């Protein structure tokens, strides 16, 4: 419907009205679609990822890292903002968890999925680029940051820039969202000292290949 | 989140009757839904599965088509049908939210509180 | 004429345009070998189902 | 399928007193492993998860390991409130099975 | 330094860094030892750090 496809994966408050089907044949938005990334920012291989999804026959979302229980250490309820709001509140992603310190600390944050059940695995994540340096010790406290994520395929260090950005939706910083794919048998791990938006969802699947994405009004 | 029994009470043999859970709290139609048996003898056992979008069902083989599971995802209401009960059948049957919208990746799952069945 | 199954929409980004451009490139140049091919063969089809008539009355 | 064993079928101990009970897989699940309490009257409440990750609000005395074929429970050290049946259930694969439950008494 | 484009037509914006061959023209040009460049728009974003070499 009105939802992109990076609206639709992320989480985005307007989207969650949207169905699931376990399998797609082909992907349509509307012209007038216009919902996703709504913290400003880069999602990173957005083509690839919209070309791998466009068809698949087999399709599950389960919570990766539950809410309630991963981050014990770690302040997991006030990760919202006015840029993805809620029937008026300020919300998030219903995917990701956007953590911030816990009282006045962010210990070191380690976690690990094996994904040993044999489809691969969806796995987004995102990283908070704040305008200022205020922010960065509102959110987080420790004032020099990195966040790390691998597989046995994937292994990227990423640094925060801190800088003051043009205002948009209200924002003068950024959140950049990256996603992997987890093959049967391996892990993926993440560890940050900040900065770091973890997924709370993940997506299983099966592809298939030739398949694309139909931008219509057409009806189903 | 909540989830809400009822249905259930006194069966004759054979007959039928339906069972349903009324869900609350959550996207009813985000996650697959599942009964649960609590036998006085038999301590748990699963009877049957429903994935979140109603296109995947499991079944016991304790059942074997005996029983129907169904969804109401606009309603938030998953439903039990069982027909031609046993004595077996005697149990507390409980609904619960599987934390997956396609049962093998869920991992953790929860109940509300269940409802007794009654056969004899 | 035996069709595979296919997609023939692309997506290319900000900085792809000459991707973008090579697509455009190769369904261009499909697209008038077939409409070319396509007229021809029709006409030429056409000029001997009229002679292969006319053969028959004869 | 996999049918669990689960082994004290009772159990009783002071409180104070340090309580753990043992479950065994037919195959080899990996760590694909559920621990229940379940209260009198009340429908089971999940306390592990994954073998040894302890769900939300469960108090930090409870805990747990294994892998494969060989798992623990652990309660540590007792308190009154903690009487229970627990369970071993298991979802790596369909069905999904339970153990027959270890009732816990305390005195 | 900002500008803002509210004319109608995009605009061609370059700029570029430099990567001094050794810290004693980081000295002799910039004083600041260690810098840091950034430039952004609602669209591009990117943070650059000086490599210091002998090339
Ligand atoms: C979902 O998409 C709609 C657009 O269809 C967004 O609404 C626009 O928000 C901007 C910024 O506040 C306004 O200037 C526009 O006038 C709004 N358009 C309409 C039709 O209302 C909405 O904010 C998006 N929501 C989320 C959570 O991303």
């Amino acid at each position: 419907g009105k939802c992109n496809i990076a609206g639709w994966i992320l989480g985005n408050p307007e989207c969650e009205s949207l169905s699931t089907a376990s399998s797609w044949s082909y992907i349509v938005e509307t012209p007038s679609s216009d919902n996703g990334t709504c913290y400003p920012g880069d999602f990173i291989d957005y083509e690839e990822l919209r070309e791998q999804l466009s068809s698949v026959s087999s399709f599950e979302r389960f919570e990766i890292f539950p809410k309630t229980s991963s981050w014990p250490n770690h302040d997991s309820n006030k990760g919202v903002t006015a840029a993805c709001p809620h029937a008026g509140a300020k919300s998030f992603y219903k995917n990701l968890i956007w953590l911030v310190k816990k009282g006045n600390s962010y210990p070191k944050l380690s976690k690990s999925y094996i994904n040993d059940k044999g489809k691969e695995v969806l796995v987004l994540w995102g990283i908070h680029h704040p305008s200022t340096s205020a922010d960065q010790q509102s959110l987080y406290q420790n004032a020099d940051t990195y966040v790390f994520v691998g597989s046995s395929r994937y292994s990227k260090k990423f640094k925060p820039e801190i800088a003051i950005r043009p205002k948009v939706r209200d924002q003068e910083g950024r959140m950049n969202y990256y996603w992997t794919l987890v093959e049967p048998g391996d892990k993926i791990t993440f560890e940050a000292t900040g900065n770091l938006v973890v997924p709370r969802y993940a997506f299983a699947m099966e592809r298939n290949a030739g398949s694309g994405i139909i931008i219509s009004d057409t009806p189903v | 989140v909540q989830l809400l029994e009822s249905g259930g009470g006194l069966v004759q043999p054979g007959g039928s009757l339906s069972l349903s859970c009324a869900a609350s709290g959550f996207t009813f139609s985000s996650f697959a839904m599942s009964w649960v048996r609590q036998a006085p003898v038999k301590g748990l056992e699963w009877v049957s599965m429903i994935s979140a979008g109603g296109g995947n069902t499991y079944y016991a083989d304790s059942v074997k088509g005996r029983f129907t599971i169904s969804r109401d995802n606009s309603k938030s209401t998953l439903y039990l049908q069982m027909s031609s009960l046993t004595a077996e059948d005697t149990a507390v049957y409980y609904c619960a939210k599987s934390d997956s919208s396609g049962f093998q990746y869920g991992r953790r799952e929860f109940w509300g509180q269940g409802t007794l069945v009654t056969v004899s | 004429m035996n069709t595979q199954f296919t997609a023939v929409g692309k997506e290319f980004n900000h900085l792809e345009k000459r991707i973008e451009n090579l697509n455009k490139k190769v369904d261009d140049g499909f697209l008038d070998i077939w409409t070319y091919n396509a007229e021809l063969l029709v006409l030429l089809e056409n000029e001997r189902t009229l002679d292969y008539h006319d053969s028959n009355v004869k | 399928d996999i049918q669990m064993t689960q082994s004290p079928s009772s159990l009783s101990a002071f409180v104070g007193d340090r309580v753990t009970i043992a479950c065994q897989a037919s195959q080899d699940i990996r760590i694909h492993l559920n621990w229940y309490q379940q209260k009198p009257g009340k429908a089971p409440k999940l306390l592990i998860y994954d073998a040894s990750n302890l769900e939300a609000g469960v108090p930090s005395r409870f805990s747990g390991s294994g892998s494969g074929t060989d798992f623990t429970f652990t309660i540590s050290s007792l308190q009154p409130e903690d009487i229970a049946t627990y369970y071993c259930q298991h979802y790596h694969n369909l069905p999904r099975t339970f153990g027959g439950g270890t009732k816990v008494e305390i005195k």
